[PDB]
């Protein structure tokens, strides 16, 4: 998270890091949505142009960590995955369009103080809360800077990052970008005039841009980090996969048939 | 999972349950009352 701060305990319950088995790296974020289901971006499992397709078993889940590095062991639940449902209309040859995914749980989880589901957007908080300058809530853990690497990139956050950035109006996402952008994205961030800065970057996508309704005191998952040219460049925004438009296949897959 | 709310889901149990609240909220209630 670029231009982020470290977030206070407790504060995104639903953030899930996506691991590889062996040997251990974080790969994506993830949100947990149950205690059964975990929602993620779709290029975190299946990049073709990269060769990666990852199956059930290379693959595991933590829940309720906060810190990074180390074993939170009163706290942390580590989970292998039973299933894995990519959306069938997922574009990795061109925009990672309709790029979302659900990850089964082998079992479910025991809920906690530090491990809670977020909710999906009803169409009428869509409707209310989807506005250009309104503020969602990204929360990760990759690098807090664009990088190459060297024997390691170094830009790794010990605790949870969070940043708060603005909707974007769509002929503005458009025209940042020689990208197709389609109804399934949005993007935001602050625009060059605005002067405050922040973004996701590498290892934070697949991670929750979520919104809190006033009108419930609930938070919302509006969003899931899909893709960037590069990291917090000016004139350039994040762009999200639109939670709520997918709402069609997230109903589908959980209830087997449910779209 | 369910659409709109899973009874108690996106209420924290460490801060909305507890009503207090977390150190950025008030930037998107600001960002709220900025727009409609
Ligand atoms: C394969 C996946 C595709 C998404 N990714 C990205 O989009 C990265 C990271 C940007 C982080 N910043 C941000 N989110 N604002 N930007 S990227 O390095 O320019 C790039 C790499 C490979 C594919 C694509 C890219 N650009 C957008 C394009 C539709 C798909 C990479 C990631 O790991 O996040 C690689």
């Amino acid at each position: 998270i670029v231009e982020g701060q470290d977030a206070e305990v407790g504060l995104s319950p639903w953030q899930v890091m996506l691991f590889r088995k062996s040997p251990q790296e974080l790969l994506c974020g993830a949100s947990l949505i149950s205690d059964r289901w975990v929602l993620t971006a779709a290029h975190c499992l299946l990049y073709p142009p990269w060769d990666k397709n990852f199956t059930v078993d290379d693959l595991l889940v933590r829940i309720g960590k906060h810190s990074r590095t180390r074993y939170e062991r009163k706290v942390e639940k580590i989970s292998m995955l039973d299933k894995i449902y990519i959306h069938p209309r997922y574009n990795w040859k061109e925009n990672l369009d309709r790029d979302i995914a659900l990850l089964k749980l082998k079992r479910p989880i025991e809920l906690s103080d530090y491990i809670h589901p977020v909710c999906l957007p009803d169409k009428q908080t869509a409707a209310k809360l989807l506005h250009a300058g309104f503020k969602g809530r990204v929360t990760g853990w990759g690098n807090r800077r664009e990088t190459w690497t060297t024997s390691v990139a170094e830009v790794q956050p010990s605790v949870l990052q969070v940043v708060n950035l603005p909707l974007v109006e769509r002929p503005v996402c458009k025209a940042s970008t020689r990208i197709r952008i389609t109804d399934n994205m949005f993007c935001a961030g602050y625009k060059p005039g605005e002067g405050k800065r922040g973004d996701a970057c590498e290892g934070d996508s697949g991670g929750p841009f979520v919104m809190k309704s006033p009108y419930n005191n609930r938070w919302y998952q509006m969003g899931i980090v899909s893709w960037g040219e590069g990291c917090d460049r000016d004139g350039k925004y994040g762009f999200y996969t639109h939670v709520f438009r997918l709402k069609k296949w997230i109903q589908k897959v959980i209830d087997r048939l449910g779209s | 999972t369910f659409g709109a709310g899973e009874a108690d889901c996106g209420l924290r149990p460490l801060f909305e349950k507890k009503q207090v609240q977390d150190q950025t909220e008030k930037e998107l209630f600001e960002s709220y009352i900025e727009g409609r």
